[PDB]
């Protein structure tokens, strides 16, 4: 039960993802920047 | 590293395993946990 704030790198709210949708015939990996830290997602089943 | 001076008495935690201080509503400690794993609430106030 605090109200506390930080200032550190966030992820913003609402902010765009460059999600990469990949299936059976779409492979998804350029050389990407890293600019400040990444959030990241890999949906998975069974965790590939 | 922590002193300090005041009364020792047990706890009513949720805590975390990773974890160890509790800087309760305004950075102040309160609450702290053994070296060797007993979390107690720590008041400070003697009495004044």
């Amino acid at each position: 039960d605090t109200l506390y704030l930080t200032q550190d790198l966030f992820l913003p709210f609402y902010s765009n993802v460059t999600g990469f949708h990949t299936i059976n015939h779409t492979f998804g990996n350029p050389v990407i920047p890293f600019k400040d830290g990444i959030y990241f997602a890999a949906t998975e089943k069974s965790n590939v | 590293g922590l002193t300090g001076t005041g009364v020792l008495t047990p706890s009513s935690k949720r805590f975390q395993p990773f974890q160890q201080f509790g800087r309760d509503v305004s950075d102040f400690t309160d609450s702290v946990r053994d070296p060797k794993t007993s979390e107690i609430l720590d008041i400070s106030p003697c009495s004044f």
